[PDB]
């Protein structure tokens, strides 16, 4: 995978690309890293696919629950929190790797967590088997004061070094963006640079070609 | 501990007509999750109408094919510069590869041109010399993404004629280049939408009685 | 243990199993009997690690016993087998799983049909014309691919088995010391005294 | 693979399939694993596919030179032998092969060599060998007789190299068949499994285990 | 197990 | 090693090492072979300036090289006794390897080209 | 069988409209201790090729010894050694990767990965590299360690592919190499600030500059970031 | 010594026109031994497919598993479960069972009762879900069942069609796999009738 | 990393680099390695990320609930309950750490609790793989009773020798300042210290 | 390989060996003779590392043949048995020892006298009543100590073999596809052909 | 490389 | 081991601790470290005793060739010798060592030859296990072209904080001295250095 | 893991 | 061995 995150003056956006492999085989050409942990709080994933999801609702569904019991908006800090204590609990075992954003009460934040259960706080961050095509994309960048429209750019910029760059990350770019007083924008495929050209021939065949040795009508009522 | 090989991914395929016969493969070099180039070629216009590709572990796959065309030079100036057959290519091949058969070349090799009465050849050859004339053949990383599909759409493998009960099979016929081409094309897009290793760049070396003649064809760089 | 072999023909199973026991190199016994009773028209043999073998065989006999003096009732075959087949399936990944094969051969009487399980240690279960387990398999499926009729009689189905005992004692490395052999029928359970 | 041969009343039948597998990856279906060394040698093959087919055509060039040394054809004993201890020389170094040397000479009769990799070299009338061997050696043994016509014997072979290719996963293709007389051999065709599988369903009404 |  | 080329062309093409070789074959003691219907008989002179010889323990002439095939000479004896060893060897490496003994032509044609071999190398007569 | 014990990080390159830029740092560790600061790990070749060389310092001061041998032998009975009998680039990597490939198949490999950088004498751009393998590819950029993963996707926004080098000027390719040089400083544990730096133009021929320095780097940021998560202070 | 190889088998799924097909092998193998000709991969609950390749006792375990669960599903909820649903009971399933799995590669096909779309997923043996709008390959024969598919596929296919592509995919893959064939079963699924084909193939 | 904190007329400093490591990448160049576990009583961290973080979390909430109870700990009962959790879990855990407050009673303290958990109260302590590097140079220049400005130096001169020759250290010099003034935080940026 | 014993009686001595010849799960052969003559009143019969087996015996064959014809006189059974200790005592520290274990069993002319060596593959040689290798000596040494006396006659010694073949296919694990019978004695080496 |  | 050789005015000078170690055994604590290969061209040895004496030996003999042959070799000729033989048997050597001596054209020069057989030309060099605390204090406090008595004290000072922080360090400090006026053995004993 |  |  590739992932990032940048701050921006009135909040954060996230971007991954799309890509699932299963060894040197792309498993989804398609799937979707970013995660609504609350409403205005989402999670890109990087690592073992099932875990980043897992661990992903299980916090999602406590944060609700929590929320409901507190009457107040979530906080970044809390899923932050969370996450990073349950992730330690497993030593590792449970393989994700996160980059954690959003906008609550207290502002706007930005943070990646580590599988073992560290967290680091940045402006901008990635992870990933892409993370050093991306990082080296925002370390050329990146300033102080970005706007919006400059922080979704440098966003799916250092997505698409990863895309490009590395073998473990391909497709498609999705974006999600929390700004401050405003809902989140989920942007599914805000890119999508890698369409599949139009194939030479078309392999429907003649009906009947498959030799078949038995009909029969399967019952699905009851 | 020191490790003397490699893998630097891609893939080729090889498939003869009647008169005519083709070698294609992949441009890009790889290693691990980093491109080294998306422009490498490794198919090869050897003299005497043999196009030869070894595809794996490159400076195996550079030295070999350094040594068969060696080998050609030397076959002309030993036996009054005669034609090297397409079937006598093989087999020296075998003795190159058998020579190592105890820190083998990390290769899988493919040879095409034309036999004797003008045909189209393709051979194929295992690491250690193995070797077998077929209508077809895929290798290297995507081999078992792509060869089950030329068993179908070359030899028509699984295929029957409509209406006789799956009792009589569709019947063997050589292809035209323009068909061909078709399916080169087709295998290593599909190819490059499901494996890491394979994209950039298609590189197709046609051989008739009249020489050798280059195609190439941009593919997904992601 | 080693040897087990069933087939099932027309109206019977037949199921044969070696009679040696063998441990290091000395043949201990070749009267062995690889075989329990679960019900009146159900038979299993089993073959596997040492112990674990005659353990989980009887265990499994307590258990069908009890269920037929609760129900006034005899479970079909196909039920037996699925009962088998769990505590297989449990056992597998136990702090120690038993290391146990077995054939159940059982004659159903609501369907009058005979019927042949094979079940490995890890709770894979089949139903089967003819099976075995071991190296056995190895000789046997072949050959009964080739003369095995759906419509065998049951001395049809024992010639059968003797060219399978035949082969495996010609190109086997062990002496595993003949087989008993058993039929399962709507008659209930017997044994051939001369094999 | 799955080889065999054995000895009868009419010569010698000699029957092979096709496959090539590298672990589970189906490399091949077309693989000639009888090479014919001279009009009246046979060499089958099983094990390395490029250690069988190298050396076995190295075996050829040998028995060549043989004749014309000595203005005779090789004896099946010497041409097995000759394998043979090449092979022991490299015994450790991991060659892997399993081969039957099959002919006829006038000193001889019709003569079959088992020659493996470790160094075993036996004559004997039925072998089979590779991974499907016992397989083979099922429906073999339980047919075989001294006195099969040529024609039985012919499909006793081909129906054992049936049986193993269906069972075992790592044999499958075609089949391959010889028959070795005082004459010389004679190639009795390539025979898919595909078609051949069917066919024998059909017509000897075996194979009730697979679904009609 | 698949990554990303 | 010892390397002069000791047999080698005289102006008239002749090689006179291998024709003084001759000579001493014509000094040695008779030997005549006779071939019948169904056997073959070997005769040799002993030169009779010699009694006081043991003749138990005297080295005979005639040597059998394997159970089937017998070897007579005439020329130097010390000789003799390297081609008789060399041929010895060979004819059970043969059964070793091609599993059936020597026939006379295949022996013969061996000794011969230990013969000839001498005859083109360095360092030998 | 060997071990690399002081080592050299990345070597950065890539081709411009007239020529190649490759550069270096002068670091050579041991292990993660920084222990010599004044390595030269450019070596220029005649005035048409440099050799940049990552790896084993040893290894690279024995195929420095190489090179200059080879200078020397090549000048040798050759009237026309500074002429049409100069060393060209494409020989100096031949050589060069025949050695590596012949050193792998020994099992005692020299523990490098090499960029061999230059213009051929028809004017055409070299560049191409060789490791410890004996892999050799050839790209319009290229980079070892680190360089790989960060430098190629900076200087690949420049020249994506062939048809990007004439459309590069030789101020621009110098910028990306220089701001990749920095990224590498930022990110690399094993890299240091100071470098050295080489152009070869078709027409200015080789320049060599010693002694750059990484400059205009973003620091401030730093003061803003307090804590790991909820510290605020 | 690994388990998702010891048994063989594959499954694959695919969307077409108001339709969904999925199918699969029907060999049971104990490494290079075949076992058994007739061992099907491909469950049903109601309207709701699934298709299980990898350990055999681990498949039979799942399916009965999956029985359990939807049968006390529908007797609670008063409606047959949701491809969408189930899809998800698979993953949770599964997950729960993280660090001692199933080794098993899941796929689920069938149409939602209510928006007549087609769907398919496909599954990881600790629970990731991967859906698709084309299709979904899963078993020992996974590489050339990708390499089948996607040269082979395209969007919309009548049912009649896409049961030749969805056939022609699993045949050459599966002979190019020694652990996979020995027969095949084609499930072509439309919004209410569901047909069975089982495929003629070769028996090596 | 390279951490240390030095007590001084006035109180206490800790300082720190600002690097993390995932092999020779360099995860994070703008960490925080400083950390407050009460308003002055702060350690620095080094060894695992997750671990040390991990400890820091946990101690802080046994002081927030001390304070809670029985008012303000002293350093000494800081140090004593990392040190409980580092040595009760040495088997499972990669901590070095260095504990400095300030008390009006004690003035500076410092403790350093290196791998096995035990703990050693010195008038100034270094930790990391940094530190192996000015072992000569601390021990050479360190003297009691320096003044805010000659500590703050010491720091930054050890620091960035430590720097220089650790390529496990790195980015900007981040100081913490414990007196009976408050909390100051400071930071130096490589253009400065670099060239000291 | 495996089976390979030896009795010497009054006047001749007696080599066993079995038949069988197995790689894997297969026999390959039931009718291999495990022996080789290497003079007319010497036999030496052979178990052990599949290749090496026959490989050591033909070359042992070869050098035994070749002192003969160039002596014209045969080695007695002690010379040969030393010659034979000798080569198996080199080769104990090569690059690849010979994995061969042999029974050399002669009638001594000179001394009118039958007699039996026992040598393992380090070279250890022994002069034996009667011996064995590898397993076989576990049933038969002890059997061979209660039932032997050293004037047995030619057909007592047949008879105690009876014995100890008997034994060996009650105990043994394996099928060894019984024995070839030879006998060493004045008249030369002969092969009994029904055992 | 195969086996057969 | 420590050892170092520093460059000044007048020439160079050597420095070594004296401690041979079997374990945390001392073998030895007299060893004398620095060692000549010619008269002034001398060595400082780390590693392998056993394989730093056979290579000194081995360029001793090569340097009383090479002077019977062509005159005196110059110190980059000897440090050349050296790593012939480090490099080329890399595999089998344990040997780190330092080459220095006196020209009257190049005045003094240091040559350090780590682990793989590379070669280094320094103004001074440090080198064996207690090196490592003072590469801090080193880099603070050497400058070009001392005094005599400035280098003896660096080099002093140096090896007293190393032999301090590594127990694979210690006994005496010992020293040679090589400038124009010949060849100068110094020694300074444990309760002078330790208490500076 | 991350490493300080 | 005896180090330094
Ligand atoms: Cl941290
Ligand atoms: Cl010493
Ligand atoms: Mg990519
Ligand atoms: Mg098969
Ligand atoms: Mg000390």
């Amino acid at each position: 995978t590739t992932i990032v995150g940048v701050k921006f003056n009135n909040g954060v956006v996230i971007a991954a690309d799309t890509r699932s492999t299963q060894g040197p085989i792309v498993a989804d050409k398609n799937c979707a890293k970013l995660h609504r942990i609350s409403p205005k709080i989402w999670c890109a994933g990087a690592g073992t696919a099932a875990d980043t999801e897992a661990v992903t609702q299980l916090i999602g569904s406590n944060i609700e629950l929590h929320s409901l019991y507190t009457s107040r908006e979530p906080r970044v800090v809390s899923a932050l929190q969370m996450l990073k204590q349950h992730l330690f609990k497993y030593q590792g075992h449970i393989g994700a790797y996160l980059i954690v954003a959003g906008v609550d009460p207290t502002g706007s934040h930005l943070f990646s967590i580590h599988a073992h259960g560290s967290t680091d706080v940045g402006y901008y961050l990635s992870l990933g088997s892409g993370s050093l095509a991306a990082m080296a994309v925002l370390e050329s960048h990146w300033k102080q004061d970005l706007t919006k429209e400059e922080a979704i750019k440098l966003a799916s910029d250092a997505i698409q070094a990863g895309i490009w760059n590395d073998l473990g990350s391909g497709s498609n770019v999705d974006v999600c963006v929390m700004e401050i007083g405003k809902d989140a924008e989920y942007l599914r495929n805000y890119l999508t640079p890698n369409v599949r050209e139009e194939k030479q021939k078309s392999y429907k065949f003649p009906r009947g070609t498959t030799a078949v040795l038995k009909e029969s009508i399967v019952n699905i009522c009851d | 501990q020191f490790n003397p090989y490699g893998d630097n991914g891609g893939t080729i395929l090889g498939i003869a007509g009647e008169d005519f016969a083709v070698l294609a493969g992949d441009t890009r070099n790889i290693t691990d999750y980093s491109i080294n180039s998306r422009y490498e070629p490794k198919v090869f216009d050897c003299g005497d109408n043999i196009v030869m590709s070894a595809n794996g572990f490159a400076a195996d796959g550079d030295a070999l094919v350094k040594r068969f065309k060696n080998s050609v030079k030397w076959y002309h100036f030993d036996h009054n510069d005669k034609k090297l057959s397409i079937n006598s290519a093989a087999r020296n091949i075998q003795h190159l590869l058998y020579g190592k058969r105890f820190f083998p070349y990390y290769v899988h090799t493919i040879i095409a041109g034309l036999d004797e009465d003008g045909k189209g050849a393709v051979y194929s050859f295992d690491p250690v010399g193995s070797y077998e004339r077929e209508q077809c053949r895929a290798g290297g990383a995507a081999a078992s993404l792509i060869m089950p599909f030329l068993d179908n759409q070359v030899n028509f493998k699984n295929q029957y004629e409509p209406g006789t009960n799956g009792k009589v099979k569709k019947p063997l016929k050589y292809l035209s280049v323009e068909e061909v081409i078709k399916l080169v094309r087709d295998s290593f897009t599909s190819a490059t939408e499901r494996h890491i290793q394979v994209g950039d760049g298609l590189e197709i070396l046609i051989v008739t009685k009249d020489g050798v003649r280059k195609e190439f064809y941009e593919l997904k760089r992601d | 243990m080693d040897i087990i072999l069933g087939i099932r023909v027309q109206d019977s199973v037949i199921l044969a199993s070696s009679k040696a026991v063998t441990r290091g190199i000395s043949v201990l016994k070749d009267s062995d009997d690889k075989t329990r009773q679960l019900s009146p028209h159900t038979l299993m043999s089993f073959a596997g690690e040492a112990g674990d073998t005659v353990q989980f065989a009887e265990y499994i006999q307590a258990n069908i016993q009890l269920y037929s003096i609760r129900e006034d009732y005899e479970l079909s075959p196909q039920a037996v087998s699925s009962f088998v087949r769990q505590e297989l399936a449990k056992s597998i990944r136990s702090r120690r799983p038993y290391q146990v094969n077995v054939l159940i051969g059982g004659y159903d009487k609501k369907k009058n049909k005979p019927e042949l399980y094979q079940i490995d240690y890890l709770g894979t279960k089949v139903e089967l014309p003819y099976g075995a387990h071991g190296y056995s398999g190895f000789y046997t499926f072949s050959l009964l691919d080739h003369h095995y009729r759906p419509d065998m009689t049951t001395e049809e189905g024992l010639d059968l088995l003797k060219l399978c005992v035949q082969e495996l004692e010609k190109r086997m490395p062990m002496d595993f010391k003949g087989v008993i052999v058993k039929i399962v029928d709507k008659d209930g359970i017997r044994q051939v005294d001369d094999f | 693979t799955t080889t065999l041969a054995f000895r009868f009343q009419g010569g010698i039948i000699v029957a092979v399939d096709s496959r090539a597998t590298a672990g589970n990856w189906v490399a091949s279906q077309t693989v000639k694993k009888v090479i014919e060394i001279n009009p009246f040698l046979l060499g089958t093959m099983a094990g390395g596919a490029a250690d069988c087919q190298f050396w076995e055509t190295w075996l050829g060039s040998q028995c060549r030179l043989h004749e014309l040394r000595e203005k005779e054809r090789i004896s099946v004993a010497a041409a097995s032998k000759i394998l043979s201890n090449l092979v022991y020389q490299y015994k450790g170094a991991g060659l892997s092969m399993g081969t039957m040397i099959c002919g006829y000479t006038r000193k001889e009769g019709p003569t079959i060599y088992y020659v493996d990799s470790d160094g075993t070299r036996l004559k004997g009338d039925i072998f089979c060998v590779g991974s499907g061997q016992t397989f083979a050696y099922g429906v073999l043994d339980s047919n075989y007789k001294w006195d099969l016509s040529v024609e039985d014997a012919l499909y006793l072979g081909k129906r054992s190299i049936l049986a193993a290719a269906h069972r075992d996963a790592y044999s499958g293709g075609s089949v391959n068949l010889y028959h070795v007389t005082e004459d010389g051999w004679i190639y009795h065709g390539n025979h898919d499994v595909g078609e051949l599988f069917w066919k024998v369903k059909e017509e000897e009404g075996s194979f009730n285990n697979v679904i009609g | 197990a698949x990554l990303x | 090693g010892y390397d002069r080329a000791l047999s080698i062309f005289s102006p008239d093409g002749h090689i006179f090492q291998v024709e003084y070789a001759l000579e001493a074959v014509k000094r040695g003691t008779c030997a005549v072979g006779v071939k019948g219907k169904n056997c073959v008989v070997l005769g040799c002179e002993r030169r009779s300036t010699l009694k006081l010889q043991d003749t138990r323990i005297t080295p005979s002439k005639v040597s059998k090289i394997d159970s089937h095939v017998v070897l007579s000479f005439s020329g130097l004896n010390a000789d003799s006794r390297i081609l008789i060893e060399k041929a010895r060897v060979e004819a059970q490496s043969h059964r070793l390897t091609l599993e059936d003994p020597v026939t006379v032509e295949y022996l013969t044609r061996y000794v011969a080209g230990v013969q000839q071999r001498y005859t083109q190398s360095g360092g030998v007569r | 069988t060997q071990q690399p014990i002081v080592t050299g990080t990345s070597v950065i390159s890539m081709k411009y409209d007239n020529g190649v830029i490759i550069a270096a740092d002068n670091l050579g560790s041991y292990g993660s201790l920084l222990r010599f600061n004044g390595v030269e790990r450019l070596i220029p070749v005649g005035d048409n090729t440099v050799v940049g060389i990552s790896g084993d310092i040893s290894d690279m001061q024995h195929i420095e010894r190489l090179l200059k041998d080879l200078v020397t032998e090549n000048a040798y009975d050759n009237p026309l050694a500074d002429a049409e009998e100069a060393l060209e680039p494409s020989y100096i990597f031949e050589y060069l990767a025949t050695v590596m490939y012949q050193r792998r198949s020994k099992m005692n490999p020299l523990w490098n990965a090499i960029i061999v950088a230059g213009v051929q004498s028809n004017g055409d751009q070299f560049l191409r590299y060789v490791n410890l393998l004996g892999v050799t590819y050839s790209s319009p950029t290229l980079a070892t360690g680190f360089g790989a993963h960060m430098a190629n996707p900076l200087l690949r926004k420049v020249v994506d592919r062939e048809s990007d080098i004439p459309k590069t000027t030789v101020q621009v390719a110098e910028e990306a190499i220089v701001n990749a040089m920095r990224v590498l400083y930022y990110r690399d544990a094993r890299s240091s600030r100071n470098f050295s730096l080489a152009i070869i133009d078709k027409n200015t021929g080789l320049t060599f500059k010693k002694n750059l320095q990484v400059e205009n780097m973003k620091w401030d940021f730093a003061k803003d970031i307090k804590g790991y998560g909820t510290q605020k202070i | 010594s690994d388990p998702s190889s010891i048994n063989g088998g594959i499954v694959v799924a695919m969307t077409g026109k108001d339709c969904v097909a999925i199918a699969c092998d029907l060999r049971l193998g104990s490494q290079s031994l075949g076992v058994s000709n007739k061992f099907e991969k491909i469950f049903h609950y109601g309207h709701v497919f699934l298709g299980i390749t990898g350990l055999a006792t681990d498949v039979t375990t799942l399916n009965e598993m999956f029985r359990y669960k939807t049968n006390l599903y529908k007797l609670k909820e008063e409606r047959a479960i949701e491809p969408e649903t189930f899809t998800q009971l698979v993953s949770s399933s599964l997950y729960e069972r993280r660090f001692g799995p199933y080794f098993v590669g899941p796929v689920v096909a069938g149409i939602n009762s209510k928006s007549g779309k087609p769907f398919i997923a496909g599954f990881d043996l600790i629970g990731c879900i991967d859906e698709a709008k084309d299709f979904i390959v899963s078993g020992t024969a996974s590489d050339q069942l990708f390499g089948m598919c996607e040269s082979l596929y395209e969007p919309n296919l009548e049912p009649e069609d896409l049961f030749e592509t969805i056939s022609q995919a699993l045949l050459n893959a599966a002979d190019r796999d020694a652990l996979s064939g020995w027969g095949a079963v084609v499930y072509i699924i439309k919004k209410d009738e569901v047909v069975k084909r089982y495929l003629k193939m070769r028996q090596d | 990393t390279s951490i240390m904190a030095v007590t001084f007329k006035d109180g206490v400093i800790l300082g720190a680099d600002s690097r993390t490591t995932t092999g020779a990448y360099i995860a994070n160049r703008v960490t925080d390695k400083l950390t407050r576990v009460h308003d002055k009583i702060w350690c620095c961290r080094s060894g695992s990320a997750a671990d040390t973080q991990a400890i820091a979390d946990i101690v802080q909430y046994h002081l927030e609930l001390y304070t809670s109870q029985y008012g303000t700990p002293s350093t000494e009962t800081a140090a004593s309950v990392f040190k409980e959790l580092c040595y009760e879990n040495k088997d499972n855990l990669t901590a070095g750490i260095i504990v400095a407050g300030y008390d009006d009673k004690n003035k500076g303290e410092v403790y350093t609790i290196p791998l096995g958990g035990s703990v050693h109260k010195l008038p100034y302590a270094i930790a990391g793989s940094g530190s192996t590097f000015i072992y000569g140079y601390c021990d050479k220049n360190f003297r009691e009773n320096m003044s805010k400005e000659e500590t703050v130096d010491f720091i930054k001169h050890s620091l960035s020798q430590a720097i220089k020759w650790d390529g496990s250290s790195g980015g900007v010099i981040r100081m913490v300042v414990l007196t009976a003034a408050g909390v100051e935080r400071l930071i130096f940026y490589p253009d400065e210290y670099e060239q000291l």
